[PDB]
């Protein structure tokens, strides 16, 4: 079953980038929220 | 224990072991060898108290 593990290890590598590019948005949204506070 | 919150804390910077310099000029860098560096205010860890 070598042809089916590539579909899963490529999904783990792109959820890696998805939870990382969402992680910089969740840190830039609390920057410009507390920028409105001043 | 309590750790830092990488989301809610505004001034958080993920400083890895290569750049954490507590006991800077009195402790060998990344090794049990002889000391190296200068005396300098630390950057790790973040204060949980005070």
């Amino acid at each position: 079953s070598s042809a089916r593990d590539d579909k899963l290890t490529a999904l783990l590598a792109q959820l890696d980038s998805l939870t990382r590019e969402l992680n910089v948005v969740s840190q830039q949204l609390l920057d410009l929220r507390q920028q409105v506070s001043a | 224990r309590q750790v830092v919150d990488d989301t809610k804390y505004k001034d958080y910077q993920q400083v890895g072991i290569l750049h954490q310099h507590n006991n800077s000029g009195f402790v060998g860098y990344l090794a049990p060898t002889m000391r190296e560096g200068q005396a300098y205010p630390a950057n790790f860890p973040y204060p949980l108290i005070g």
